[PDB]
RNA sequence: GGAAGUCGGCAAAAUAGAUGCGUAAGUUCGCAAGAAGCAUUGGCUCUGAGGGCAAA
RNA sequence: GAUCUGGUUGAUUCUGCCAGUAGUCAUAUGCUUGUUUCAAGGACUUAGCCAUGCAUGCCUCAGAAUCACUGCAGCAGGAAUCUGCGCAUGGCUCAUUAAAUCAGACGUAAUCUGCCGCAAAAAUCUUGCGGCCGCAAAAUUGGAUAACUUGGCGAAACGCCAAGCUAAUACAUGAACCAACCGGGUGUUCUCCACGUGAGACGCCCAGCGAAUGAAUGACAGUAAAACCAAUGCCUUGCAGUAACACCCAGCAGUGUUGACUCAAUUCAUUCCGUGCGAAAGCCGGCUUGUUCCGGCGUCUUUUGACGAACAACUGCCCUAUCAGCUGGUGAUGGCCGUGUAGUGGACUGCCAUGGCGUUGACGGGAGCGGGGGAUUAGGGUUCGAUUCCGGAGAGGGAGCCUGAGAAAUAGCUACCACUUCUACGGAGGGCAGCAGGCGCGCAAAUUGCCCAAUGUCAAAACAAAACGAUGAGGCAGCGAAAAGAAAUAGAGUUGUUUGUCAUUUCAAUGGGGGAUAUUUAAACCCAUCCAAUAUCGAGUAACAAUUGGAGGACAAGUCUGGUGCCAGCACCCGCGGUAAUUCCAGCUCCAAAAGCGUAUAUUAAUGCUGUUGCUGUUAAAGGGUUCGUAGUUGAACUGUGGGCUGUGCAGGGCCCUUGCAGCCCGUGAAAAGAAACAAGAAACACGGGAGUGGGUCGCAUGUCAUGCAUGCCAGGGGGCGUCCGUGAUUUUUACUGUGACUAAAGAAGCGUGACUAAAGCAGUCAUUUGACUUGAAUUAGAAAG
RNA sequence: AGUGUGGAGAUCGAAGAUGAUUAGAAACCAUUGUAGUCCACACUGCAAACGAUGACACCCAUGAAUUGGGGAU
C-alpha cells in the first residue's frame, strides 16, 4: 500500500504449446547451452522481439528523423558493446536479423566454456554458481550475466576462490580438520 | 436551513435533478429583516469571514441627499408612501431600498436659506438672512446667479415634508439613507401617489 | 485548507525520490507560489547537502543561519523561488536561485556587490491611499514609491541590503529576457516581437544566441538586460541555450569515454 | 452563433452548430448546442440572424452571455 | 365494545353545501366518475381586477 | 509471429456454430514447494454489526506559578491551571451520483480568505499634584477569574453545586504636549484698499484609517482668423510674453489601472453608537548598563499576494423507445422593483409576459464514484478501473446547528428513528466506511505486533543541557505460491562394460544449513561478509531423495502388461467401455511444463463470428408487396496552362521540353510621380499625458525671491516611422493541412548508468583525498475541446 | 380468402348430406349442396406479394430475334 516500487515480466510462452520442430529446436538449444528450462530460452526471445520491434519502427521513419537517428544510435552502441552484432555492420536493418543464438553466445556461461575456464557449458554454470568465476576483479555469480566485449578479457578465476588466490575449499579443509582431529 | 443553490430547481429540460449531497454552510440562506418605521433597533450578524451585516429591524432618521445641491442631511423618516414590489410593504412600513418615503423637510430649508440667502417659508432657532454680513451677501449673489430650484422641490419644502427614495439596503447595512426625489421622478411617483386618493 | 504534499504531488524539479517518503515539505505561503518555488528544507538537506536529514535541516535553519534576500528564515517550508539570494554566511555560500536550460532549479555562486541586487518583474501597479503609486512584483513585494516609468511587465533593479530601487529595464522589442514559466524555461533570448491579443495571452517570440527563434506567453518572460551581451545578472552555466539533445548526447558519451 | 428563438423578453437562444468526430469510424456527426443569450435593446435581431456573444456573470438561471454584434 | 343481534345491518346511525387538487379496473371510447381520496371555508379592516357616459 | 486446428458426408466443396489454443498486478479452489529479491493483501457479499486497547495535540531566551512541589541557597527546574494556536489536515470507504461528478480548457470586473510574504500607520485631553481651574508630566490603569483552599452533592456519569484566595499577551480602560502638511464652512470680527468676484489677519466649527449614502474627478485626440464688453493678468506710465497659483512651497502630482470598469485613489456634503481601529498599559535579551542605549520577539487596525474557498460552465463521457413527449397551482423560460448571500443568479418575495426542452432521443428506467491509468491487441479495436496520485461524496440513517478564517464537522453539539451499554431504577451512555482485532456474510482477503530512526503534519517548539512534544499519518517486522525478478537439486574424470550406456573407481568444489571479530537495524530482522588475521564448522543413496498434469485425435508422448466388461468409470469436443479397452482402475515406460502444475468463473486475443478499416443477404441466416415521402445522409461542370532571358539535359519531335540562373505595371492597356493593379496588416484625420524628457530623417541665450543645481543651443522643409484616438471597404469565415504556445506526478516509451545479473533505482563516478566531475537526473507520447 | 351493409345468385363450390373405396376412409372418386363465388360501398393488409435477387449512377464481348418512336433509301 502506497509502494511504488516497479516490476515487470522479462518472458512469454508460445502460442501453440505442442509444436515437434519448436519443441526439437528448444532441446537443441538447451543441450548447447546448459539451460535449466525453458523459460531462459523465452526471455532471450522476449527480448529479441522488443529489440526487433524497435528496430522495425525506426526503420519505418525517415532517415532524417532525429529520433530515429537517436534511438538507432543508441541501439548500434548497445549491440556493438554487448557483442550481438559485429562492429563491421552498423545499418540499422542488421538488429532484425539477430538470432537467439547470438544472444546466448554472450552469456557468462557460454563465455566461460569459450574461453576455457571450464571442460564444458554445464561445468561453467557450475563454477559461476559457487563463486570461482570473476568479470573484472568481481565475483559474479548469474550464469545469465551478459558480457561486454570490453569486459571480455578481463574474465578470469577470483582471488578469493580456490582456483587462485583463495584459501582451499572444503574437501580440503575438512580433510585437514580430521587430520587435526586424528593427530 | 435556508439555501441558495440550484439543486432544488428543475433543470431546462423539466427533469428532476437528483441530489448526492448534504447541504452546505457556504450556500446558506438567512431570514429577511423586514424593517419597519420606529425606534432604531438592529441586530448584528456574524457573516462569513467573521465580518457582521447590520440587521435592521425598526429605523427613523436617516441621511437624506440633496443631489442636485451634493449635500445630505439627517432627517426623520415620517411615513412610507410607496411600494413597487405591493401595497402591503406600505400598510406594514417596510423600509426596502428604492421604496418612496417622506421625510423632515426643515434641515433642508434652513440649509437653503444659509446658502443661498433665500427663506422659502418667508414669501408664504430659525436662519435669519437679514443678519448676514455684506461679505456673506455677496458671496449669495455668485452662488445664486448660476443655480435655479425646481418648483416641485420649493412646494415640498414649504409645506415641511418632502418625497425621498432609499438608496441603502437596511437589512445589510443597518441604516435608513436616501435622496430626493427630483426632476421626471418625482413626477413620476407623485403621479402614482394621485390615483391611490382617487 | 490543505497542511500536506505527497511527493508523487510534489514539483518534479525538487527531484525528491519516490521511495523515500510519502508526503514532501508543503510550502508555506510567502513569496513565491507553490508550484513556482524552492523549500529552504529541500534547498538546505537536498541540494547543498549540508543537512542529512530533517532534523539536522531544521537545526541549521531555526538558528538563523540561512539568510535569504538579507533576511534569516527560520522555516524550511518557506517558498523561496526564482531571484532569490540565499546566504550562509558561517560557510559564506552566497548563491542566487535562477532557471537552467533543462528548467530546473540551479544555484548560481554570486559575490559581494551582487549578492546585495535582486531584479524583480513588476506584476501589478496601483494607487494605495494617500495616492501612493505602488508597484508589486513576482516576489510578492510592494514598492511603496517606484520609477514614474515604471510599467506592468518591467522589471526593476532592487538592492536588497538598501531597500531601494536602483535601475529599471523596459520590456520593450530587442531586449534581453530569460523564460520563466512553460517548455521554454531557462532559455535566454531577445525580445523580437510581442503579439497583443486584447483579452486573452500574448505572445512573445524571442530568439537566443545561436538564433534559433522560440515563442511563449508574455507572461513567462524576464528582463535581465538591456542587450543578450549586458545582462544585469549573472546567469547559470549554459548561459540560456539549449542544446541539441542528439548533440548533447554524443558529447556526453566523447567525455565519458576520454574520463577513462 | 445563429439567431433561433426571439419570443422571450429582451432574451434570444442562439444555437451553435458544430460537426463532432467520432474516432472509431474516422466520420463525423452533426450537432448543436443551445444558448440562452440576453439581447440589449440596441439590436433587432431576426431569427436566423448571426451574432456575436460575449460571456458575463450570471443574469439569470441560464443567462451567461451578452449579444454583443449583429452580423 | 361495535352486528357479537337477526332469516337477513330490518331499523337506526352514517355521508353530505361550495371551491381547489386528485381519481382505478373495465369499456360499445360515450363512460365508469361525485369513483376512490386530500385540502379549504368564519368575522373584521384593507388591496387588486373585471365597466359605462360625456368631453377636441 | 498480421499463424490456426478437431466435430455435419459413402466420400466432396461450402456456410456455420461448437470444442480446442495463448494471455490477464484476475479471482477462487486443489495438489506441491530448497534459496533469495520485490510486492498486493475483508473492494466484490453486508456504506452489515462491532468487546477491548490505541489513533491530536503543542513551551521557548522570550504570556500568566507563593504546588502549603523539588533541588540548591533568593536562584534554578516545575505538577496543575488559565492564555494562544491546531484539531475543516491526515487516515478510511466508494453508498450516492448522467446539464451530476470528472477531465482538458477558461472565468470570477460576481466573491470570501486565519497562517505566511512585502508593505503602511501624525484620529483619540490621558496622568499626577494643589485649590472647574492652577501647576507639572519616562502615563506607577481597573475590575475579575482558574489552578488552590473549604464545605460538598451524586449508585454512577470526558457528572455537578456553594463559599474564600490569586495573575495574565485573559478582560476592560486609557494616553494632552511633543507632532507636520493640506481642505471645506463661517463671524453683522478687526486691519487696510477701492468706493466691492476687494485683500490680509484673527476668532470658532469641522477636517485620520476603514464603513454608509449623495454629488465631482478618474483626460484629450474629425477648423481658421479678427471684434466688442465686463472682469483679470502683464507691458508701460497697448498685447510682447506669459506653467498654474493674491505672501510665507515663485514645479510640494495638469497625468491610477485594464481589452474593458459604476474600479484604484482623491475632494466635498452628511453619517458610523459596537456591529471596527492600543504604543498589547505585553515579553525576552545584550551591552556601554543609557527620564532619547541597542537588539530579539509578541499584538490591534488598514492594505495586496501567496495558500486556499465558493460559484459559473467551452468540448467530451454507458445501456434502454415493450421509455415520446417534458416543464409550469405550489418556478416552469424570461422581464421589473426588491430581498437574501461572501458574492452572481428564479436563490427567493410581489407583479408582469408566455415561454424553455426534445427523434442531433428530451423525460423516464437500468448499470456506474470521475480521471490519470490496467489487460489484450499487426493495424483498427475490445475490455477494466472499489483500490496508492488528483477531483467528488460520506461517517448507522435523516435533519438542524454552534464555534471558527474555513464545518452544515461527526474520535463537535441538538433532536427524531433504528439498534444498542451501564444502573444502587432515580439516572447515565454509544457510534471502527482510523489501526490492530472480533462477529456475521460469503468462492473470497493478514498482528488486539515494534517504533517515531526516516518521510511529513500540528505546535508555545532547533539541538544540547535536572531537561528525548505528540502522531495506528508513516515507517519496521509478523502473516502472505495475488503478482514480478534471480536462481539449487550436482561437476570433472579412471577402469572395465566411434560412441554412448551401464557397473565401478576416484577427485575436488559449493551451497542449504550451523555459527561469528562482527555487520545491519530505532532495536531487531533479513540481506551481504567470513569460517583465521595467531586462532574459526559442515553432502555421497551428495536420503539434503520435484512436483503437477498427460501418452486414440485435436496435442508432445505406449498396437507394453495386468484388472474391468455399455458395469465401474472416462471424455471441454470427437469419442472410449457390450471380454484379445491405443481412452476406464492399476504397474512399468515415455511425454510437457517445472518450484511449480491442475480446475472453476470472468475478460482480451483467436473472431473479417459485429466487419470504420473489414462481414454477409438467388439457393446456406438475411431486400421491405408497391409507390409517395419528411428528418437524415449524399450530391454535375465552370472564374485557374503567366511569360521572357541566359546557360543546361540519349529531351524530344526555328519548335517543344528538363534542371538551374536572372528578369518581369508578372494579361492588356497607363506612364520617381501620377496611372493600373493591389493593399481593414488599408487609407484619411487628429492626439506629448505619443518615442525611458517628442524616434529616424562649454559657454551662452532664458530667468534667477527658485537644488531655475532647470530649459533651449540647428534652421527650415519634406518625407518615413513608433504608439493612441477618431472617420471611412454596396468588409469572410470554418473544416483540412504545416508550424508554434499552453498543458501534475505515478504509469507508458526512451538517453545514460555492470545495483554481481535481473525485476529495480536515479543514481553515482574518479583521483585519493580535506577534493574533482563547476557530476548527472537527457528526451518523447498521451483523445476531444481550447 | 375473410368481415359489415345492401343487391345478385347462372356456374363452380369451404361446411354439410348421400354414394363408393377401404382394415378403417364424413380422404382421394361419384352425386349434391350452404357460406361463398358476381356487384356497390365500407373494412382487413396476413401470399412461393418470387427474379426467393432494394433503389439511383458508371463501365462492360458476341450472333440471331422481338415491341414502340424516329431517320435514310
Ligand atoms: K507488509
Ligand atoms: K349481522
Ligand atoms: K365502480
Ligand atoms: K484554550
Ligand atoms: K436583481
Ligand atoms: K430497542
Ligand atoms: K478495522
Ligand atoms: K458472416
Ligand atoms: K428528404
Ligand atoms: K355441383
Ligand atoms: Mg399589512
Ligand atoms: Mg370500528
Ligand atoms: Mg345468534
Ligand atoms: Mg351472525
Ligand atoms: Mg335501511
Ligand atoms: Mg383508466
Ligand atoms: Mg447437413
Ligand atoms: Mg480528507
Ligand atoms: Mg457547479
Ligand atoms: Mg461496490
Ligand atoms: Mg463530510
Ligand atoms: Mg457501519
Ligand atoms: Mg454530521
Ligand atoms: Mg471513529
Ligand atoms: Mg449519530
Ligand atoms: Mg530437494
Ligand atoms: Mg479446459
Ligand atoms: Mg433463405
Ligand atoms: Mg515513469
Ligand atoms: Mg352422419
Ligand atoms: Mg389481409
Ligand atoms: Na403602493
Ligand atoms: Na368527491
Ligand atoms: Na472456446
Ligand atoms: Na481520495
Ligand atoms: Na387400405
Ligand atoms: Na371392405
Amino acid at each position: 500500500m502506497r509502494n511504488y516500487n516497479n516490476f515487470n515480466r522479462v518472458w512469454k510462452a508460445p502460442r501453440r504449446p505442442f509444436e515437434k520442430e519448436r519443441l526439437d529446436r528448444e532441446m537443441k538449444l538447451c543441450g548447447q547451452y546448459g539451460l535449466r528450462c525453458k523459460r531462459e530460452i523465452w526471455r532471450v526471445n522476449m527480448t529479441l522481439s522488443k529489440m526487433r520491434r524497435t528496430a522495425r519502427l525506426l526503420l519505418t521513419l525517415p532517415e532524417n528523423h532525429p529520433r530515429r537517428l537517436l534511438e538507432g544510435s543508441a541501439i548500434m552502441r548497445r549491440c556493438h558493446e554487448y557483442g550481438f552484432l559485429d562492429e563491421e555492420k552498423d545499418k540499422l536493418d542488421y538488429v532484425l536479423s539477430l538470432t537467439v543464438p547470438d544472444i546466448l553466445e554472450r552469456r557468462l556461461q557460454t563465455i566461460v566454456f569459450k574461453a576455457g575456464l571450464a571442460k564444458s557449458v554445464h561445468h561453467a554454470r557450475v563454477l559461476i554458481q559457487q563463486r570461482h568465476i570473476a568479470v573484472a576483479k568481481q565475483i559474479v555469480t548469474i550464469p545469465s550475466f551478459i558480457v561486454r566485449v570490453s569486459s571480455e578479457r578481463h574474465i578470469a578465476f577470483a582471488d578469493a576462490s580456490p582456483f587462485g588466490n583463495g584459501r582451499t575449499g572444503r574437501v580440503k579443509r575438512v580433510r585437514a580438520k580430521a587430520a587435526k582431529r586424528h593427530a | 436551513g435556508i439555501v441558495r443553490s440550484r439543486l432544488h430547481k428543475r433543470k431546462i429540460t423539466g427533469g428532476k435533478t437528483k441530489i448526492h449531497r448534504k447541504r452546505m454552510k457556504a450556500e446558506l440562506g438567512r431570514l429577511p429583516a423586514n424593517t419597519r418605521l420606529g425606534a432604531r433597533r438592529v441586530s448584528p450578524v456574524r457573516a462569513r469571514g467573521g465580518n457582521f451585516k447590520i440587521r435592521a429591524l425598526r429605523l427613523d432618521t436617516g441621511n437624506f441627499a440633496w443631489a442636485s445641491e451634493a449635500i445630505a442631511h439627517r432627517v426623520r423618516l415620517l411615513d412610507v408612501v410607496y411600494n413597487a414590489t405591493s401595497n402591503e410593504l406600505v400598510r406594514t412600513k417596510t423600509l426596502v431600498k428604492n421604496c418612496i418615503v417622506a421625510v423632515d423637510a426643515a434641515p433642508f430649508k434652513r440649509w437653503y436659506a444659509k446658502h443661498y440667502g433665500i427663506d422659502l417659508d418667508a414669501d408664504k432657532d430659525k436662519y435669519d438672512v437679514n443678519k448676514a454680513s455684506p461679505k456673506l451677501q455677496r458671496e449669495w449673489t455668485r452662488r445664486r446667479r448660476n443655480h435655479r430650484v425646481e418648483k416641485a422641490i420649493a412646494d415640498q419644502l414649504r409645506e415641511g415634508r418632502v418625497l425621498a427614495r432609499i438608496t441603502s439596503r437596511p437589512g445589510q447595512s443597518g441604516r435608513a439613507d436616501g435622496i430626493l426625489l427630483e426632476g421626471a421622478e418625482l413626477q413620476f411617483y407623485l403621479k402614482r401617489l394621485e390615483k391611490k386618493k382617487k | 485548507a490543505k497542511k500536506h504534499l505527497k511527493r508523487l504531488y510534489a514539483p518534479k524539479d525538487w527531484m525528491l525520490s519516490k521511495l523515500t517518503g510519502v508526503f514532501a515539505p508543503r510550502p508555506r505561503p510567502g513569496p513565491h507560489k507553490l508550484r513556482e518555488c524552492l523549500p529552504l528544507l529541500v534547498i538546505i538537506r537536498n541540494r547543498l547537502k549540508y543537512a542529512l536529514n530533517a532534523r539536522e535541516g531544521e537545526m541549521i535553519l531555526r538558528q538563523g543561519l540561512v539568510h535569504v534576500d538579507n533576511h534569516p528564515r527560520r522555516d524550511g517550508k518557506y517558498p523561496a523561488g526564482f531571484m532569490d539570494v540565499v546566504e550562509i554566511p558561517k560557510t559564506g555560500d552566497r548563491f542566487r536561485l535562477m532557471y537552467d536550460v533543462k528548467g530546473r532549479f540551479a544555484l548560481v555562486n554570486l559575490s559581494e556587490a551582487e549578492a546585495q541586487i535582486k531584479l524583480m518583474k513588476v506584476v501589478n501597479l496601483y494607487t494605495a491611499t494617500g495616492r501612493v503609486p505602488v508597484a508589486v512584483t513576482h516576489d510578492g513585494h510592494r514598492i511603496r514609491y517606484p520609477d514614474p516609468h515604471t510599467s506592468i511587465g518591467d522589471t526593476i533593479v532592487y538592492n536588497v541590503k538598501e531597500k531601494k530601487c536602483v535601475d529599471l529595464i523596459k520590456n520593450r522589442q530587442g531586449k534581453a529576457v530569460i523564460v520563466t514559466g512553460g517548455a521554454n524555461r531557462g532559455r535566454i533570448g531577445e525580445i523580437v516581437k510581442v503579439e497583443c491579443h486584447p483579452g486573452a495571452f500574448n505572445i512573445a517570440h524571442l530568439k537566443d544566441a545561436s538564433g534559433a527563434e522560440f515563442a511563449t506567453r508574455a507572461a513567462n518572460i524576464f528582463v535581465i538586460g538591456k542587450d543578450l551581451n549586458n545582462l544585469q545578472v549573472t546567469v547559470p552555466k549554459q548561459q540560456g541555450l539549449r542544446m541539441n539533445v542528439i548533440q548533447e548526447r554524443e558529447e556526453r558519451l566523447i567525455a565519458a569515454e576520454a574520463r577513462k | 452563433g445563429v439567431v433561433h428563438s426571439t419570443k422571450m423578453h429582451r432574451t434570444i437562444i442562439i444555437r451553435r452548430n458544430y460537426l463532432h468526430f467520432i474516432k472509431k469510424y474516422q466520420r463525423y456527426q452533426k450537432r448543436h448546442k443551445s444558448l440562452a443569450v440576453h439581447c440589449s435593446p440596441a439590436f433587432d435581431p431576426k431569427q436566423g440572424d448571426e451574432v456575436v456573444i460575449g460571456q458575463c456573470r450570471p443574469l439569470s438561471k441560464t443567462i451567461r452571455y451578452n449579444v454583443l454584434e449583429v452580423v
